């Protein structure tokens, strides 16, 4: 999707996508997942392209820049708007539940990597309200095996760690090694009777 | 020399009591006998330990010969168990 | 390449007689060189069959010659260099793999074996893949043996 | 995401913590996945051939 | 030709036009003098005498040091002590006045080897004290050599410079610190401030520059006051040494390996009589 | 600055030399325990002694008086002239001994021979090798001045590395001789594992021999040269601590990385082998 981002920057308006501003906004929803913020500085060059096209959009300009300007609390306000729009839109509605849970975990860990450990009651009034809402949400993502930190409970603090890119890089290898050997062992039974 | 090569880390304190000599001066003596090419090693101040890569080879008698006897019997046994493991693993594997 | 020769008496040749009597077929075992047939073989001279007398002690010492130093197995490769060779060979396996995927896919029903022998993908993606996996396995696993038999015995 | 660095919430504790290790392993798994996918391609094609 | 361009660089230096002086001095390739036949050995002498003045402006203690060797290598100077006597003395400082450098390290080695420096034992101690990996306490060295330093104000070439005393104060720091890192891996900044006879901030500062200069790889933990001089070794970096140690152990025993039968061979023969 | 005589760094011993020496021993000493001696011919380059050719030089040594040893120089110099005529490139390089052990008169042989070469090399070749290794051991005489005053300067033979390499022609002849035995299809591992295992048989037996000699010193039969006992203590001193914890994680990391590379290799071989099996099924059905 992010590949054709530059492709859309240079393409044209067909009968399907007559609105350049609409094609422009589409190339932005997939970019905020696919690339990090050195590539989001590449996306700020895409945002000078947005002063060219998303300057006509008050919604998408505020939605993209709130992640870049670290305006964390207003980030969820338009994220509720986009995700609702993502449901009623065709072709994103097969995966609208997969989008935001990747955008939540990208908005969480961006703030958390910015400290060795910040208390858990600071994120209510600055990032999104509901302390126990943050509690049940961070508990289900560390248990999901991502979002590298470790939350405490009764002294009311969130601690981070830093793991190497070895254990997590080893994890995706053993999935694919099992998957390909599942493919070839099942194949060799099928052929030769 | 008394210590083995596996424990060439020694606290500066013990060096002091053996030398009855102050921390600053113990360190002075250490860096001097490391500088003269008498010794080679490292010294860690945080816990105050001396990692010498400094070991010599001479001056020993019949008792150290008997100690090396025990050590060589030990390593002969170690080699024996390694060889026996290899020989026990081979039959199921070279016959294929 | 060596041969022995002795001359055929010209008087016997002028008489039309066979220069020698053959109770054994050993002399005919080696087919003579057509050059020698051009250079007067069996008209002025003849060949002599050659064998080699070899002493057992000579064979023991000869076998000793090619025996590598028993320490050479101990000489382990530097870990950094060995790892870089592994890296490069892995990238080579990547390149050969993509080439071979194209080769298997582009292959049509009428695949010309003669044309493939004359020119194949990356010389021959399959052959290089096999040789590279063989060499990679060998190097890694010999390094394995070396490091750890040292671990045990040292 | 420039040069490493990450101060604590208010204790002054940078979280810059990383190492440089290009791994044969990740490219290796990519190779294996692509090669196995094409093995399955050949298997399905030649199975279609046997049933024919 | 060379004399004319030498007068030219002299006038430019008198004008303090240093850039033109360098642009011109680069023209004279030192190889022209080395051609076997004021005359050339005297034209030789002034040539470096001019550049010493030029480099003296730039605090290029390194290059200034090489100038005097070539003045030293003059046969006429080498023959009579009254010239090679003061000049070798001058060589002793500039080597010490030059910062720690690989070429600086090697030239010291050549300088110690000279037969001449034996006749200058006291300064030979310096070049040994700087060559030998001795941690030099500043006070013990300086107190003796404050007097010998002051005497150089009266010798040919002028004073060594007011900044030299404070600038020399670094090379012993540089000399000791290199010894420190090699004989200390994790030093308390206090103890470094102690061992560097300096404050924590200066002691740290002399370090901060050195990691900045790349002269040493180290990491300070101001919250802990810990200077670790060891590069973070990757497991392979740990291991590479390890098997290297064993490969020596293998070789070591493999040397002791043959050493043992040979004595059996030699000894058993002595028992055959 | 006294040692202007180029130290002999290494000696390369080629097959033809060994074959000639073995034939000499057989002809002269097939049925006697007499050793056969000869002269070594070749060129020395950059501290390396190229021992190209050798010739039989008949030898006797009294079985009663080892100090007495019948070797003469007439034929020696005659062959120097004659061979050098044949091949001017070669010159004498050493004298070889056919036996398992040195004898004291080897020193006087070396002394007499050094008149022909300022730096001669003594090579001992075991005509009937029992040990797994190179059958040649190189030596050169060094005037060692012991720190003890009461003994005059003693010439002691110092071991030098000896190596076996065969010229292209000699290599050709060797393989032509060794086809009925030799192995080139050995996958490198079989060779390397065999060599490591032989080395383990070497070092542990060497430790046991040192232990036997230490028990000997305890009983009080044999003492020891300070230098060699020094060397054994040195080996023990340089013993790394196999229980180093961070070093243990270093092992674990390298093991994981290498074995997962091997895992790559096994996966890829799976790919190719299954592909070829399917093609074999195709060829069999067609």
């Amino acid at each position: 999707a992010a590949s054709l981002f530059l492709d859309s920057i240079s393409t044209f308006t067909t009968y399907e996508l007559f609105p350049y501003d609409t094609f422009i906004f589409y190339t932005v929803l997939t970019s905020i997942i696919s690339l990090d913020r050195v590539s989001l500085k590449q996306k700020v060059v895409d945002a000078p392209e947005i002063l060219t096209v998303i300057g006509k959009i008050p919604y998408l300009s505020e939605f993209l820049n709130s992640l870049y300007d670290c305006q964390y609390k207003s980030f969820f306000s338009a994220f509720a708007g986009l995700t609702e729009q993502i449901k009623f839109d065709r072709y994103l509605h097969r995966h609208f539940r997969y989008y935001m849970r990747e955008v939540r975990t990208v908005v969480y860990s961006q703030f958390l990597e910015s400290y060795k450990s910040v208390t858990i009651e600071a994120m209510a009034k600055a990032f999104g309200v509901t302390v126990e809402f943050i509690d049940l949400e961070l508990s289900r993502f560390i248990a999901a095996g991502k979002l590298h930190c470790k939350i405490d409970k009764v002294v009311g603090v969130l601690e981070t760690n830093r793991p190497d890119a070895k254990n997590a890089l080893y994890q995706a290898t053993i999935k694919q090694g099992d998957f390909l050997l599942n493919r070839i062992q099942k194949l060799s039974r099928v052929i030769d009777l | 020399f008394n210590r083995p090569a596996e424990d060439r880390t020694i606290p500066l304190k013990v060096i002091a009591e053996r030398t009855r000599l102050s921390i600053e001066d113990v360190e002075y003596l250490l860096m001097k006998s490391l500088s003269v090419h008498l010794i080679e090693g490292i010294i860690d101040q945080m816990e105050g330990t001396v990692h010498v890569s400094w070991v010599q080879p001479r001056v020993l008698g019949i008792p150290q010969i008997t100690s090396l006897r025990d050590r060589l019997d030990s390593w002969l046994g170690k080699v024996n168990t390694a060889l026996l493991s290899v020989e026990a693993e081979t039959p199921d594997l070279v016959a294929s | 390449v060596m041969d022995a020769f002795r001359l055929i008496n010209p008087q016997t040749m002028m008489l039309g007689q066979e220069p020698r009597q053959t109770t054994s077929n050993l002399g005919h075992l080696n087919k003579p060189s057509i050059q020698a047939l051009i250079h007067g073989l069996n008209r002025h001279y003849y060949s002599i069959a050659i064998n080699y007398r070899k002493n057992e002690l000579e064979e023991k010492m000869l076998l000793n010659l090619h025996k590598k130093k028993w320490n050479d197995g101990l000489t382990l490769k530097k870990f950094d260099v060995h790892s870089k060779t592994n890296e490069q060979t892995v990238q080579e396996m990547l390149g050969l793999a993509i080439k071979y995927n194209k080769a298997v896919q582009e292959e049509d029903e009428l695949t010309p074996e003669k044309l493939v022998i004359a020119k194949v993908g990356r010389q021959d993606a399959k052959k290089h893949l096999e040789e590279h996996v063989s060499n990679l396995m060998s190097s890694n696993i010999i390094q394995t043996l070396g490091t750890m038999l040292d671990t045990v015995i040292f | 995401k420039k040069f490493a660095g990450t101060l604590d919430q208010g204790a002054g504790c940078l979280i810059i913590f990383d190492d440089h290790k290009t791994e044969d392993i990740y490219e290796a798994t990519l190779d294996t996945i692509s090669n196995v996918a094409k093995v399955v391609d050949s298997l399905f094609v030649r199975s279609a051939k046997i049933m024919a | 030709k060379i004399a004319f361009i030498l007068e030219q660089v002299r006038l430019c230096l008198d004008r303090k036009d240093y850039i033109r002086a360098q642009i011109l001095s680069r023209k004279i390739s030192p190889r022209v003098f080395d051609i076997d036949p004021p005359s050339l050995p005297e034209l030789k002498r002034i040539y470096y005498e001019l550049m010493i003045r030029y480099y003296k402006h730039h605090n290029d203690y390194l290059e200034i040091c090489r100038c005097y060797k070539s003045i030293y290598e003059i046969s006429s100077v080498k023959e009579d002590p009254e010239q090679w006597t003061p000049i070798l003395r001058k060589i002793c400082w500039y080597l010490a006045l030059a910062p720690h450098d690989p070429m600086q390290s090697s030239l010291l080695n050549s300088t110690l080897e000279d037969k001449n420096l034996f006749e200058i034992p006291k300064f030979k101690s310096l070049l040994k004290q700087l060559v030998t990996m001795e941690v030099i306490l500043w006070t013990v060295l300086w107190n003796e050599f404050e007097s010998e330093f002051d005497n150089e104000k009266n010798l040919l070439g002028g004073p060594l410079g007011e900044k030299a005393g404070e600038d020399l104060k670094q090379r012993v720091i540089e000399h000791n610190i290199l010894v420190i890192s090699k004989y200390y891996s994790r030093i308390t900044l206090k103890r470094l401030s102690d061992l560097l006879c300096l404050s924590l901030q200066e002691a740290e500062k002399h370090l901060s520059d050195m990691v900045v200069s790349k002269a040493l790889i180290a990491k300070i933990d101001r919250p802990m006051g810990i200077v670790c001089f060891q590069v973070v070794k990757d497991s392979n970096d740990i291991l590479n040494s390890w098997s290297m140690n064993l490969e020596k152990l293998l070789d070591l025993v493999e040397k002791s390996c043959h050493q043992i039968h040979k004595e059996t061979m030699v000894h058993k023969a002595s028992l055959e009589v | 600055q006294i040692f202007s005589s180029k130290s002999i760094e290494k000696v390369v011993v080629h097959p033809l030399v060994l074959l000639s020496i073995v034939d000499h021993y057989n002809r002269v000493a097939r049925d006697t325990k007499k050793r056969v001696i000869g002269v070594l011919l070749g060129s020395t380059f950059k501290g390396t002694v190229d021992v190209t050719n050798s010739y039989a030089v008949p030898f006797e040594e009294d079985d009663k008086d080892s100090s007495i040893w019948f070797l003469d120089h007439n034929y020696h110099e005659s062959m120097f002239s004659m061979f050098r005529r044949i091949n001017a490139k070669e010159h004498v390089v050493g004298w070889y001994s056919t036996g398992p052990k040195l004898r004291e008169n080897d020193l006087d042989v070396h002394r007499l021979f050094s008149d022909y070469v300022p730096n001669p090399v003594l090579v001992i070749i075991d005509v009937q090798p029992e040990e797994l290794g190179i059958p040649t051991k190189a030596y050169y005489a060094v005037e060692e001045v012991k720190e003890n005053a009461t003994q005059k300067s003693q010439k002691v033979f110092v071991h030098v590395p000896s190596e076996i390499a065969a010229h292209e022609v000699e290599e050709i002849g060797v393989e032509h001789l060794l086809r009925d035995v030799k192995d080139t299809t050995i996958s490198t591992l079989a060779t390397e594992v065999t060599g490591k295992l032989g080395a383990l048989k070497g070092l542990d037996a060497r430790l046991r021999e040192i232990r036997s000699y230490l028990e000997l010193v305890i009983q009080e039969k044999l003492p020891l040269n300070h230098e060699i006992l020094y060397h054994l203590q040195d080996v023990f001193n340089l013993l790394p601590n196999l229980s180093v914890l961070e070093l243990v994680k270093a092992f674990a990391v390298k093991t994981n990385d290498m074995m997962l590379v091997i895992y790559l290799s096994s996966l890829i071989r799976s790919v190719i082998a299954l592909h070829n099996l399917i093609n074999n099924k195709m060829l069999n059905k067609e």
